[PDB]
RNA sequence: AAGG
RNA sequence: AAGGUAAGUAU
RNA sequence: ACGAUACAGAGAAGAUUAGCAUGGCCCCUGCGCAAGGAUGACA
RNA sequence: AGCUUUGCGCAGUGGCAGUAUCGUAGCCAAUGAGGUCUAUCCGAGGCGCGAUUAUUGCUAAUU
């Protein structure tokens, strides 16, 4: 955390940007939801599609490919 | 009503079901059809209200297309906020000399500066306002009682 | 009042924001304390105000001070002549003026 | 009820808090003693530059002198 | 002291985020209650 | 700015 | 006789 | 040596305000690491 | 070949509580911390000190 706000601040990470759900959708953005609220709705759904693609690919990327799940059977 | 109906048919092949009230359009069809509509909303506000969309904040574009209302200050509300609020950057640029008596009752002849007593009454009367009221006086002229 | 009374203050916070209801009765009978047949002495007139104090009533003269600020007296004297003023330019001819 | 104080200002010059609006600030500053006041901060500064200055030199001076001697023990330490 | 009977919430621009809620609410209007309709004929007269 |  | 001084800045 | 004047005068109150993320706790899901449990399958 | 248990990470979603969360080149502690109930029985941290908007950051306003 201490490495990350030291980033931000030095300037070489953009600051977070707030977390928007659903039901946090009103309360980050009610100006913004109120005069297009589809196109509000359609940025909140593709952070949090962001989010979840950069949860699996995290996960996915670090999977034991079907041929090393046996050689470390193989081998235990 | 009637611009906002031929908005939410941009082209005539968008139909409506018979159950459904609204257009049937895509999820990013909306997206222009509310642009569009949030246009209407702010130009007819301004055309009623003789004000620049441009200029409008974002603030006061939730509060025209909500229902809040952002009213005129009356004339009477106008002096009220004058009155209860302190002189803006009050500048005593004008020294008036009256003639008053001090605490212990002597006449004495003292020039201020704070704008206090100063409003000027511009009367029916005064020649300033006498002036612009004869400019254009033809006007009486050409309607006459003979 | 309500917003301090919850809020962590010091003991003279606490002690100086427990003078309002006092300062609230006080000006609620202002018309009657601040009587020169009640309080028997000199008169002192209030700065920027017409109010004559017939004793140091400083519960009530913190509060007349809130009342007349921004030249309040000042504001009505000159409104009341502005207003008199249109009303007798309104009646120019009818008064002969 | 709620009572708002009127913002204060403080005349460094002059060591003064005086009301924070244009006429007594203008009232304050026109007047003589925050002129004079201004000059003698003027020359004070003035003043206080030129003594450092002087110091500066002076120690340049001295540190140069006490180098000079300190390299002169060092070399004949050294030839020693 | 006071005159105007004690204010109570209301729906401002201000709590209008507050309505978003997962709680269910009610929309009530009676404006087009009693509704009638009036046209101006050309010939200056209008009818209700 | 004026007074002892 | 008091418990009744506004704190000032200018001239 | 006050006071008179001209100016200011609210002459007694961090009155602050929302959003998000961290942190605590408790599950759930996915992935990795290290161990292990129980069971099924004809020539 | 699947299934599944425990612990440790890494994330995602969700819920709860801000009278509490940490820090320990301070001290003591399974060679027993701490014991109102069950005591020829219970078995793990306790104490002192320090930090604080009862964890800490940014962001947006007003300033």
């Amino acid at each position: 955390q201490k490495e990350l706000q030291e980033k931000v601040r030095l300037g070489l990470m953009p600051p977070p940007e707030p977390k928007v759900r659903i039901s946090n959708l009103m309360r980050v953005l009610g100006t913004e939801a109120v005069q297009d609220p589809t196109k509000v709705e359609a940025h909140v759904r593709a952070q949090m599609a962001k989010r979840q693609k950069a949860h699996e690919e995290a996960n996915a990327a670090r999977k034991l490919t079907a041929e090393q799940r046996k050689v470390k059977k193989i081998k235990k | 009503n009637d611009r906002a109906k031929v908005i939410l048919k941009p082209d005539k092949t968008t139909i409506t079901e018979p159950h459904h009230i609204w257009p049937t359009l895509t999820d990013e069809e909306w997206i222009k059809v509310e642009v569009q509509l949030k246009d209407l909303i702010l130009a007819d506000y301004g055309k009623k209200n003789n004000v620049n969309v441009a200029s409008l904040t974002q603030s006061e574009i939730r509060d025209i297309i909500l229902g809040m209302e952002i009213s005129a200050p009356s004339q009477q509300r106008q002096q009220i906020a004058e009155i209860e609020k302190q002189t803006k950057e009050q500048s005593q640029l004008t020294a008036t000399q009256t003639r008053t008596v001090n605490k212990h009752g002597d006449e004495i002849i003292t020039s201020t500066t704070s704008n206090y007593e100063t409003q000027t009454f511009s009367s029916k009367t005064e020649w300033r306002v006498r002036a612009i009221s004869a400019a254009n006086l033809h006007l009486r002229t050409n309607h006459i009682y003979v | 009042e309500e917003s301090m009374k919850w809020k962590k203050l010091t003991n003279a916070q606490r002690s100086g924001l427990n003078q309002i209801p006092n300062r609230r009765f006080t000006l609620w009978w202002s018309p009657t304390i601040n009587r020169a047949n009640v309080y028997v002495g000199f008169q002192v007139q209030l700065d920027l105000t017409g109010i004559f104090m017939h004793g140091k009533i400083p519960t009530l003269k913190i509060s007349l001070i809130q009342i007349f600020r921004a030249h309040l007296w000042q504001k009505i004297h000159e409104s009341i002549v502005m207003d008199l003023c249109q009303v007798f330019d309104q009646e120019l001819d009818a008064l002969e003026i | 009820d709620y009572w708002k104080s009127q913002p204060k200002k403080f005349c460094d010059y002059c060591k003064c808090w005086i009301a924070d609006n244009r006429p007594s600030v203008e009232f304050h500053e026109r007047g003589k003693n925050h002129k004079e006041n201004v000059a003698k901060r003027i020359s004070e500064i003035k003043q206080k530059s030129l003594d450092k200055a002087k110091e500066e030199e002076k120690a340049s001076k001295e540190f140069a002198a006490m180098e000079a001697a300190a390299l002169k023990a060092y070399q004949e330490d050294l030839k020693r | 002291l006071y005159s105007s009977e004690p204010t109570e919430p209301y729906l401002s621009s201000q709590n209008y985020g507050e309505l978003f809620s997962n709680q269910i609410i009610w929309f009530v209007d009676d404006t087009n209650v009693y509704r009638v309709t009036i046209h101006k004929t050309f010939e200056g007269n209008l009818t209700t």
